[PDB]
């Protein structure tokens, strides 16, 4: 599908261009699937101001910042749920099972939540660390559940989805905390599969992704029965087949 | 359970309850009733919608049949199906063994009578045989099933994930299948436009975000023998 | 046991043993010695139809969706 994105020519200047591209995907073909079953229009474009949400001093930015303030309607990408975030806007139902996960380097260190290495890396002989991406709500999501892990995290943070790939496979990471289907992604179609996902979410966050409206939108209702005919009827798990690869 | 789910919901916010149990021990399925020619709904919709009941505290199939008609909150419970069997090949891996796809009287399959499970396959036009064939051997309740395949006489039954991983963790013979399919979440079933949605469904997802859902787990689902 | 062989077709032959209980029967080959044919669409002389219903069917097997259908309604177990 056609896309959109007001990319600046320099830094000096806050003029920019529209540059156009194309999109592919899951939520693409979602989003697809919506417009043969509901029939209407839709105008997809990128986002200019960054990650998904983030309330700096009662201010969002990204697409809460332009869903809230009313300038689109709705989010088809997806975004985790939490507290305040349903506070300002009302979701959809979920369609599938994501919850969080860790990745490390058939034996197991670590068991979940309640690791003893989730204490004190002085406990252990060798210094580990682990940290998420910046800007996320999984860093809300710490915060409040632990503080002290939050200071831990602190000296332990890094900048990219793939740098922190990278850095686990050379081996300047030792643990990472995401999300759990889109980490199964990327191991499932890594060269020689040496870094192993932890569990199947049992002692995680378990949620699920969801459609972010406005709050009052009729089109809910119809949202609503559009992702539970498209569950209903194995079409979401053909798109699980051609959009995941389980190996092994 | 959902006891003391209902009694995190009463300590949240302020409010009595009535607990009682639905007359029957289905869920309730959309019949013909015998004049006129008027659809009816039964068990525990047929109890909600005429007045006698006010909250569905159950584990409550969502589909997109009862979302047309009432008002769904948020899944607390989120897992899929799986077939249950007592331990050539023991094991049948899911819905794609060709032998059940054309059955006989060896295969022994079925489920609970009047379930939302039935009207899943009833919505997929591919396996009306399925349909057809269950329909001679559909039991009352799952206990039923599980004292019929307890006494080899079944042998495959689909339900959910997580009752069955609780009752294999109680009975070392009953053994889960390998695949997940139909994955999906179990919420409260609710009235229509109503003030006890917005805060319960808040309340609901203040219990997702903290730790109770692993108490709910330390209580039942990680307690293992 | 009251016939020894069956002449017939090949393919209903096929579908039948990819559901016959335990696979006893035995087909043999895929028409090596036999006249190996084709089925198509019967019209009548002069129907301005044909050319539609060419251009559909080489649409239909042309994406897939013709192998699609054989998946659907052709088990080839055994």
């Amino acid at each position: 599908v056609p896309c959109r994105k007001f990319v600046k020519i320099n830094n000096s200047t806050n003029e920019g261009m529209n540059v156009k591209k194309c999109c592919k995907g899951f939520c693409i073909d979602i989003l697809k699937k919506l417009s043969r079953t509901v029939k209407f229009t839709y105008d997809l474009y990128l986002v200019t101001n960054g990650k998904h949400g983030k309330k700096v001093n009662n201010v969002w930015n990204g697409m809460i910042g332009e869903v809230v303030y009313q300038r689109a309607v709705m989010a088809v990408g997806s975004l985790t749920i939490n507290e305040e975030r349903s506070e300002v806007v009302d979701f959809s139902v979920p369609f599938v099972e994501t919850g969080i996960s860790v990745m490390v380097s058939f034996v197991d260190q670590v068991t979940g939540l309640s690791d003893k290495k989730f204490q004190r890396p002085h406990d252990y002989s060798p210094p580990f660390r682990f940290g998420t991406v910046p800007n996320g709500s999984t860093e809300r999501n710490i915060r409040n559940n632990y503080p002290y892990m939050h200071q831990y995290m602190t000296r332990f943070n890094q900048r990219g989805v793939e740098d922190a790939l990278v850095s686990l496979k050379t081996g300047k990471l030792d643990a990472f905390i995401y999300d759990a289907a889109v980490l199964n992604y990327k191991a499932g179609r890594d060269e020689g599969c040496k870094l192993v996902t932890i569990g199947s979410g049992y002692i995680f966050a378990t949620t699920g992704y969801g459609i972010a409206l406005q709050k009052g939108s009729p089109w809910k209702r119809q949202i609503d029965l559009a992702l539970l005919q498209f569950v209903g009827d194995g079409e979401m798990e053909e798109l699980e087949t051609l959009w995941l690869t389980g190996i092994c | 359970f959902c006891i003391d789910l209902l009694i995190k919901l009463a300590r949240t916010m302020n409010f009595t309850y009535e607990v009682h149990l639905v007359a029957d021990g289905k869920f309730g399925t959309q019949e013909r009733v015998n004049n006129s020619n008027k659809k009816e709904w039964n068990g525990m919709m047929g109890e909600l919608l005429s007045g006698q009941a006010d909250m569905i505290v159950a584990p409550l199939t969502i589909n997109n049949e009862r979302a047309q008609y009432i008002e769904f909150s948020k899944p607390f419970k989120y897992q899929g199906l799986t077939i249950l069997v007592k331990k050539p090949e023991e094991r049948i891996t899911g819905i794609n063994d060709p032998r059940l796809r054309n059955p006989s009287d060896k295969f022994i399959y079925a489920t609970v009578k009047q379930s939302s499970v039935d009207i899943y396959f009833r919505r997929q036009v591919e396996l009306s045989t399925m349909y057809r064939h269950m329909e001679k051997h559909n039991y009352e309740s799952a206990a039923e099933a599980i004292q019929a395949v307890r006494d080899n006489k079944l042998h495959a039954f689909i339900w959910d994930s997580a009752v069955l991983e609780f009752e294999a963790s109680q009975k070392c013979d009953l053994v889960t299948t390998g695949e997940l399919f139909f994955r999906s979440g179990f919420g409260i079933g609710m009235r229509k436009d109503s003030p006890w949605k917005q805060n319960v469904s808040l309340s609901i997802l203040k219990s997702h975000e903290n730790g109770f859902m692993e108490d709910l787990d330390k209580t039942w689902v990680r307690y293992q023998e």
